[PDB]
RNA sequence: GCUUGAGUCUCGUAGAGGGGGGUAGAAUUCCAGGUGUAGCGGUGAAAUGCGUAGAGAUCUGGAGGAAUACCGGUGGCGAAGGCGGCCCCCUGGACGAAGACUGACGCUCAGGUGCGAAAGCGUGGGGAGCAAACAGGAUUAGAUACCCUGGUAGUCCACGCCGUAAACGAUGUCGACUUGGAGGUUGUGCCCUUGAGGCGUGGCUUCCGGAGCUAACGCGUUAAGUCGACCGCCUGGGGAGUA
RNA sequence: GUUUAUUAAAAACACAGCACUGUGCAAACACGAAAGUGGACGUAUACGGUGUGACGCCUGCCCGGUGCCGGAAGGUUAAUU
């Protein structure tokens, strides 16, 4: 992630843009995947578990919005 | 090929053999063949010099072209034959204008093939050109130190030398050993491994095998007696000393290398 | 001494220690500072807190060089990501350019594994 | 798989005429002609056993279909293996 | 006798000798029955990122039609030729000639 | 049918890192990203486009 | 005899299918040198360890190995195991379109043969990272562990052997039949200007559900529903997949 | 297979195999005041030294001591001045 900053810019946006720029690109996630190894097997368990949850929240959801609760 | 003989007897059991049909069954060329007579391990002062040589099997040397200066004349691989002077095989080529010599066969190399030698020499196995215009990175054989004199490097049975960089007038060169050294440009090599990479996996099987070929038994310094040897005698088996050669060096660890002319060509050493 | 006007501002954000060095432009180093140095160990080291100290403290190991241009080279994360630029900002100084140079391998080397906490 | 021109001479010198590409002589000659172009391919590619699961089924059709033309017909069986040059 | 694509780039310095390599190459091609598509210089360009601490390269363009042996032959040609730097060959079902 | 060589609209697809944009942003068929990644590695490899904004 | 099962041919399509070779970038480690100075690293805390013989940090250059970020997706391919950078050579299979051809050539399969993760073994290489064993420092009443700093085999390549996994969908293979809804992926016909459209027709695939089935949980056109062909296997627990 | 010719033929020596270690070629090493010679008309799949001793399953822990290897900032230290 590169920002140029100009002279006239204040540093408040500035800084945001790379808590919002470097943060967009992953690096804070990405470094903590490689921190330890998660074993194959592990990647497509949570992979698949994520999937499930990614499939399961839109039908939990949808079905929920059609739900009256009082 | 690697073979393993049926156990149909002790001193068989072992024995491997390494069997290449493509080599020449028939006499060598005789034109290119002369007489060396077995010392003994005897200096020109009778004096056993070197231990553990003697007897074997009667050897004719044959003259091979480790210099190969002949520029510019294509050679067709005539046969591949055994050499016992060297654990490689030897190629006889013939230049098209009428004269054969004896090279080292390389890895890939077969009656028929085409070898051409000199400096805008195509860039295939058996060629030998400059390391100048070598391609870094390329593997050759048959290196020679000093420009004209004759290959003196990856001469075994499947021995190579790698070279790693180029600057300037000199080139480094990974040795087999492992050890990396600086040897000129202008220096001549030959692309490709040596050819008979099988020579390591053959297994003599029994004493006498080793006999054939001019080794003596070698005697332990333990069984010694202390007159003969400084690891000396004993009564039972002793050893309490610090090993040493039978003069008295302190050997298995002790660096002995002292040549101080040429350590500047030695840019790393094997270890 | 040399008089170097832009400068390069290095941060080795980690999760245990942060170290911030600040060097010219051709990577020379000038001064560096460290959260482990300034006071801060065990777990005090690894708070937000030491990582703006150690980027004061290391204002003045190269305040005499008068430097006044500071490009911001970051690495690896941990609190002290954001708390050590901005305490750049108590000193004034001035910078060009802020980019990211966090190593990110595409696989690669065997990472170590995990650890049964 | 195998060349449209080296197809189109099989169906033709085996077959009836050049349309009758069913007939079980183009199919075994067929079949023949993959079966041993393959030779040169595993002679030095060994391993590749994921493609030879492929000739073997190549292999296990022919037999298949040879047996057929013998229950129907033994003369035109014998001609075709000789002609063909196989069950040896 | 298959359509192939071939991109190399050559040394900025021998930015000179880019015709003269054409014209051999093509010759080599033309030699075995084979022709050429499209050929097309696109000059000296900046690099992405550098090779072999080199920013600038000579860019040309060659989409051939040729038996194997040829660009087989060809590739070793490329490979000890140091003027030329990262060259590439792709395989093509159809012959293009479009400006790109 | 993506040319790797019809470099003007690549960037399209890539992030300044060089990141390559997911299909589930750009909205691209499945098919055509899979072809679309070839060309951008493609393109890579011959130093057309960068792999990271640092070198 | 016949053409609907099965198969052949022509034209195309998608794909980490397989084997061989080459190459690219990021990163770790190591080596050399420059800037620079007292800590670095690590943990819940700490120590062992590394460092004034100049570490860590930072820059430049070089060597070498292994794996391919983003794309990437209950996405794709393969009989299974399993297969992810890019490029070339050799090659298996599947699927669609219409047309032609052969004319039951089919299904299943004891024994048999082949393939078969990881670990392991043999020989010869290679070895960056990681890491059984091992060593030390912690923790604890003890800690032959969990944690930390090091670290060998191994992990990699060539060829052979081993033939075992929760080798799982805990569900043998083939064929027919039986209400649906919402997606993914890959072909194809038609309507066509009212397209980042509209209606059909195939392959593979995910989720939820009807009848029915089931001890229940659940399965549910990809059946664990309704049938047919063939094979494998089970007969209380332990002893024992042991002698 | 070898050995105390002339009281010991053996479990001793050798042995194929295995391992460590030295050696980049004017190789190490060895015989020579030296020239030179062997190793070798060989070139790390080579050669020397050492221990073990086919093959099979294996070869654990300890580097304080002695030796060897590497570094060497510092202390001490010869001729010379
Ligand atoms: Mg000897
Ligand atoms: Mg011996
Ligand atoms: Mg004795
Ligand atoms: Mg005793
Ligand atoms: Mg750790
Ligand atoms: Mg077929
Ligand atoms: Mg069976
Ligand atoms: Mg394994
Ligand atoms: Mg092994
Ligand atoms: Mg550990
Ligand atoms: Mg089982
Ligand atoms: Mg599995
Ligand atoms: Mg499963
Ligand atoms: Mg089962
Ligand atoms: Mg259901
Ligand atoms: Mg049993
Ligand atoms: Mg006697
Ligand atoms: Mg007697
Ligand atoms: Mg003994
Ligand atoms: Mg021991």
């Amino acid at each position: 992630p590169v920002i140029k900053v100009r002279e006239n810019e204040p540093f408040d946006v500035a800084l945001r843009r790379f808590k919002r720029s470097c943060e967009k690109a992953g690096v804070l996630a990405e470094v903590r995947r490689r921190e330890f190894y998660e074993k194959p097997t592990t990647e497509r368990k949570r992979a698949k578990a994520s999937a499930v949850k990614r499939h399961a929240k839109k039908l939990a959801r949808e079905n929920a919005r059609r739900t009256r609760l009082y | 090929a690697v073979v393993k003989c049926k156990p149909t007897s002790p001193g068989r059991r072992h024995v491997v053999k390494v069997v290449n049909p493509e080599l020449h069954k028939g006499k060598p060329f005789a034109p290119l063949l002369e007489k060396n007579s077995k010392s003994g391990g005897r200096n020109n002062n009778g004096r056993i010099t070197t231990r553990h040589i003697g007897g074997g099997h009667k050897q004719a040397y044959r003259i091979v072209d480790f210099k190969r200066n002949k520029d510019g004349i294509p050679a067709v691989v005539e046969r591949l034959e055994y050499d016992p002077n060297r654990s490689a095989n030897i190629a006889l080529v013939l230049y098209k204008d009428g004269e054969r010599r004896y090279i080292l066969a390389p890895k890939g190399l077969k009656a028929g093939d085409q070898i051409q030698s000199g400096v805008d020499a195509a860039i295939k196995p058996g060629n030998t050109l400059p390391m100048r215009n070598i391609p870094v990175g390329s593997t050759v054989h048959n290196v020679e130190m000093k420009p004209g004199k004759g290959g003196q490097l990856a001469r075994s049975a499947g021995t190579y030398v790698q070279i790693v960089a180029r600057d300037g007038a000199y080139v480094t060169l990974r040795l087999r050993s492992g050890e990396m050294r600086k040897v000129e440009a202008d220096c001549r090599a030959t692309l490709g491994e040596v050819g008979n990479a099988e020579h390591m996996l053959r297994v003599l099987g029994k004493a006498g095998a080793a006999r054939w070929r001019g080794v003596r038994p070698t005697v332990r310094g333990t069984a010694m007696n202390p007159v003969d040897h400084p690891h000396g005698g004993g009564e039972g088996r002793n050893f309490g000393k610090h090993p040493v050669t039978p003069w008295g060096v302190q050997t298995k660890g002790k660096k002995t290398r002292s040549n101080k002319r040429t350590d500047k060509f030695i840019v790393r050493r094997r270890s | 001494r040399k008089q170097v006007s832009d400068g390069v501002a290095h941060i080795h954000a980690s999760f245990n220690n942060t170290i911030v060095t600040i060097t010219d432009r051709q990577g020379n180093a000038l001064g560096w500072a460290t959260a482990g140095g300034s006071g801060f160990r065990g777990s005090r080291k690894s708070t937000p807190f030491a990582a703006q100290v150690a980027a004061e403290r290391c204002a003045d190991a190269v305040k005499e060089y008068g430097i006044k241009n500071l490009e911001v080279m970051v690495k690896g994360p941990g609190p002290g990501r954001e708390s050590t630029i901005r305490a750049l900002n108590a000193a004034g100084f001035r910078i060009t350019n802020i980019t990211d140079v966090t190593p990110i391998p595409h696989n690669g080397c065997r990472p170590p594994k995990k650890r049964r906490v | 798989s195998l060349s449209t021109e080296a197809t189109a001479k099989i169906v033709s010198e085996f077959g009836r005429d050049a349309n009758d590409t069913g007939s079980t002589e183009v199919q075994v000659a067929l079949l023949t002609a993959q079966i041993n172009h393959l030779q040169g391919h595993f002679a030095e590619h060994k391993k590749d056993h994921h493609s030879r699961r492929g000739l073997l089924r190549m292999v296990s059709q022919r037999r298949k279909l040879l047996d057929y033309l013998k229950r129907k017909d033994v003369a035109r069986y014998t001609q075709l293996i000789e002609r063909l040059g196989l069950r040896r | 006798m298959r359509h192939y694509e071939i991109v190399f780039m050559v040394h900025p310095d021998q930015s000179e000798q880019v015709p003269g390599m054409i014209e051999r190459y093509t010759a080599a091609i033309t030699g075995a029955e084979g022709k050429i598509h499209r050929l097309e210089d696109w000059g000296r360009r900046q690099l992405a990122y550098p090779i072999n601490k080199l920013h600038k390269a000579h860019y040309v363009l060659m989409n051939v039609e040729a038996p194997q042996e040829v660009i087989d032959e060809l590739e070793t040609t490329f490979r000890f030729n140091d003027a030329v730097i990262r060259s590439m060959v792709m395989r093509t079902k159809h012959a293009v000639t479009e400006a790109s | 049918e993506i040319d790797y060589k019809d470099i003007a609209t690549l960037k399209n697809y890539i992030t300044e890192s060089g990141k390559i944009v997911p299909s589930r942003i750009t909205g691209t068929r499945a098919k055509y990203q899979r072809q679309l990644a070839r060309a951008i590695k493609r393109a890579r490899y011959l130093s057309l486009l960068p792999y990271t904004d640092r070198h």
